[PDB]
């Protein structure tokens, strides 16, 4: 049963994947955005919270 | 005394305080009905101050408190006052003690001096569901009568004093007989006692008055205690009044179900149709159960005895002959409107030399089609002096709106037709009340489709937003060449996500964008977008339909029974009243002769019944 | 007139393939969904003849 | 009912006018703003999750959640959803819109 | 979700709304009628009561 605590960890993913397409975009790598493919669909998913 | 002295010194019941204070009344010339000792929020006085603290029953500064306003004076003005409160106004002290269920003081503010017509029309004393909280009758002996009090309904009445008749309307028209329908939820314990005191205040008031029907009194909304339990949704009331035997022989025209023959166990019955069923000259409780009844028990009120053979009798007496005629001429109606639209030859500026009898065959077509035009119309107009009455009222407008294009030789003659062509099978598709299967699906997709297909719209937009802005943002810009398949374009917008779901369904052969920053992760969402939408959000509209199918066969029974019903009345109320006249359904019996004796002209209907046990 | 033409042959498209279709077949989702009681008879009494 | 133990009661009666009954509760411990634990808050979090949805609903507890909907739950949340929507659309264009 | 906003409150906005009201309940040993918060239930009874 994971009542809450399914979409307190889909917030948590959410909160790691943009943090890290972040750090990715900060330095160097154009491998940024890959991740934040996965920040928008998790942004999405979340919506249906 | 100032005025907080005196209202808690009646408060503990506490006698012999003011013990002589009727001088200091009348020293200052001080009275009891006076502002002075009057709380300034509500009104209230000192006899209503002891009531509602009453101790054991009984209160001993009362019946010094109405000695003492006795000697100064006010006793018509202290009895009698209302509290001028916007939440109370109007409750007088005689109010109170019928309230707290005390026989005893009632008597002395009866004998003393009370106001036992007293409208309490305070905000308190409103309906439910018009902002307040125990309706009752606003008047002193709908009190009694609605708080269970049979010695007080009784003592209110035959006083020796002012006399509270039957038959007094209130602010809102209401009779007490109004009153103890406007109380009654159909519960047991309510409607035990409820169809008690129906039965002993109409009773009392034959045994009284004898020339009035207490219950054809009407409220100012023209409803009767019968037609009012028939649009509030009542059934415990309701089955009381129609199932009513009176076997006294002066109360005997308070009876409906006349008891009749029986040869063996062939007992027959026979009820009344004094309001169940008029042709058009009064209101009926028929017209008021399948129309507008807030909605609630229709299936268990149209069921109860005699409803349900009245629309059984109906039906196979003029019902169902005029029902199968009303479907072959409008059937046959369209089909000659069909046939004026694909064999029309005018095109616009129509062909002046017609000059040819299978010209004149479609010539009369649409002579019946104006004739249609016209007669739905005049339907439609008569009922103005409403979900399907304006559709044929579309479709009335949309034939005149033609006509008149017509004789113009206007080119949109033809638009506005065809119009007209969609719109009149669509109401061969509501002539299906009565097949049951048909009927049955026609209320289903109402409810069932604009909720799950909406339902289904949120999950979807709330994923294809998501992805696709997602997958053509994996896209690359245009840096080398304006094509779609290889680069980002203003119908970037547009035509992934025509291409999005059509490569789910049916297009499952390859259609890739090559030309991606990363290949390895757009077929991974892709993946995603297989499985966690419109595949699993598939399987969600089959639970969905899965489920919502019971819920409608639930239903199953009690919506055909609402169609049938709808059928029959349609039919009834379109014929004119002569005609309705003529098919009066029942009977004209004779069954009673009372008092200028003139027997009872009283159209009754037969339900026989079968019993082995009362044999 | 492609302005109206394209109206009502969405109008057929929703009605017909969309609308009477799922009329028939939640009709015989319930109608004819609880026939194991009354087939069994039927077919006893079949096979009785 | 009686008098010298009368303070240890959590239905109390209020007024009462023919069949209108008014009954008062007291939310002691059943909500508490931040300043204790509370029952409200051990039921929906700290709970055996055999009977919670069958505790909810007994007396207040049910009224008070829809109470608490009607004064502040069903605006905030409402402002919550809009925010979040305008939240990802915003996030949203900085994805398409991305050189 | 409601006990979720609540939270996000800070105390002085969630003191504002205290859903109920502060009734005068009954007089105690130290002489106030013992204040207490409280929540007000309506119900209609036509049986025995
Ligand atoms: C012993 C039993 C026999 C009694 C006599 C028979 C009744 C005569 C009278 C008769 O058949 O009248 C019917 C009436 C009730 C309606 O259905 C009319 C059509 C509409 C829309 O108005 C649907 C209704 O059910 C409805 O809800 C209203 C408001 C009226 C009826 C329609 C006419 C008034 C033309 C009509 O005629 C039909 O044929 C029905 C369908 C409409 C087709 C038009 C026909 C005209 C030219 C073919
Ligand atoms: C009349 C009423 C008075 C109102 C006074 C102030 C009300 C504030 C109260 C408010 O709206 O607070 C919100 C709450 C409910 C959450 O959304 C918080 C975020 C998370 C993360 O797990 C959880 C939730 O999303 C969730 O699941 C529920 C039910 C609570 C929300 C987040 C805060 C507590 C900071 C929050 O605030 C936001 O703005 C985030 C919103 C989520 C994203 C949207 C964009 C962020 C900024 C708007």
């Amino acid at each position: 049963l994971f009542i809450d605590g399914s979409f307190q960890l889909l917030y948590f993913i959410y909160s790691v994947l943009v943090i890290v397409s972040a750090a990715l975009y900060l330095a160097g790598i154009e491998a940024y955005l890959a991740v934040m493919v996965f920040a928008l669909v998790l942004g999405w998913m979340n919506a249906l919270y | 005394f100032n005025r907080p002295i005196l209202f808690d010194i009646v408060s503990r019941g506490s006698t012999a305080d003011l013990d002589g204070l009727l001088p200091f009344l009348l020293t200052h010339k001080k009275r009891l009905t006076d502002e002075e000792f009057r709380e300034p929020s509500t009104g209230k006085t000192c006899l209503p101050k002891a009531l509602l603290n009453l101790s054991n029953g009984r209160n001993d500064t009362i019946p010094v408190l109405l000695d003492i306003a006795e000697r100064t004076g006010n006793m018509r003005e202290f009895i009698n006052s209302p509290f001028r409160d916007i939440y109370y106004r109007g409750q007088t002290a005689l109010h109170i003690a019928i309230e707290r269920r005390c026989k005893h003081y009632v008597e002395l503010l009866v004998a003393q001096g009370a106001d036992v017509h007293a409208q309490a029309r305070g905000r308190f004393f409103q309906p439910k569901d018009e902002g307040g909280y125990f309706y009752f009758g606003e008047l002193p002996l709908s009190l009694a009568a609605c708080t269970n009090q049979p010695h007080i309904v009784n003592y209110l009445t035959e006083n020796p004093h002012k006399k509270a008749d039957m038959r007094r309307q209130d602010s809102r028209g209401n009779t007490v007989l109004h009153a103890l329908v406007a109380i009654a939820d159909n519960t047991r314990e309510n409607t035990k006692f409820v169809t008690k005191m129906y039965d002993l205040l109409l009773l009392k008031c034959a045994r009284l008055f004898p020339d009035s029907n207490l219950e054809a009194v009407l409220n100012n909304d023209g409803l009767s205690p019968l037609m009012m339990a028939a649009k509030t949704g009542k059934i415990g009331i309701f089955q009381h009044i129609i199932r009513r035997e009176v076997t006294d022989e002066d109360t005997r025209h308070l009876s409906r179900k006349f008891k009749d023959w029986a040869y063996g166990p062939v007992y027959s019955s026979l009820y009344d149709l004094s309001s169940l069923d008029t042709c058009g000259e009064e209101a009926s409780v028929l017209e008021i159960l399948v129309y507008n009844s807030k909605i609630e028990n229709r299936h268990e009120m149209l069921a109860v005895e005699p409803i349900n053979e009245l629309l059984r009798d109906k039906w196979r007496k003029f019902g169902a002959v005029s029902f199968y005629i009303n479907v072959v001429s409008y059937l046959c109606a369209m089909v000659i409107f069909t046939l004026t639209a694909y064999y029309q030859p005018l095109e616009g500026t129509p062909p002046y030399p017609y000059r040819t009898t299978v010209d004149y065959l479609r010539l009369a077509g649409e002579v019946i089609t104006l004739f249609t035009g016209v007669l739905f119309f005049f339907t439609n107009i008569k009922d103005l002096f409403g979900s399907f009455q304006l559709l044929y009222f579309i479709y009335s407008v949309l034939v005149i709106v033609s006509a008149a294009l017509y004789l113009a030789g206007i080119e949109a003659y033809l638009a506005v037709m065809v119009f007209a062509l969609v719109l009149g099978w669509m109401n061969a598709l509501y002539f299906t009340r009565g097949l049951k299967l048909t009927g049955t699906y026609s209320i289903m997709i109402q409810k069932i489709l604009f909720k799950d297909l909406f339902r289904f719209l949120l999950v979807y937009l709330l994923f294809m937003i998501g992805y696709a802005s997602a997958l053509v943002s994996l896209l690359n810009p245009c840096a080398n060449v304006p094509t779609y398949p290889s680069c980002r374009d203003s119908e970037t917008f547009s035509t992934f996500l025509l291409d999005l779901f059509k490569l789910t369904i049916g297009m499952g052969d390859l259609e890739m964008l090559s030309s991606t920053k990363y290949p390895v992760v757009f077929i991974i969402l892709l993946v995603t977008y297989i499985i966690l939408t419109f595949v699993l959000l598939l399987n969600m509209l089959i639970a969905l339909m899965g489920e919502t199918v019971g819920q409608v066969s639930k239903e199953s029974k009690h919506i055909w029974k609402l169609q049938w019903a709808t059928t029959i009345l349609d039919i009834e109320r379109s014929f004119p009243v002569f005609l309705r006249k003529a098919f009066r359904s029942g009977e004209m019996v004779t069954v009673g002769k009372s008092s200028d004796g003139t027997p009872d002209r009283r159209w009754c209907f037969r339900v026989d019944e079968v019993n082995w046990s009362h044999w």
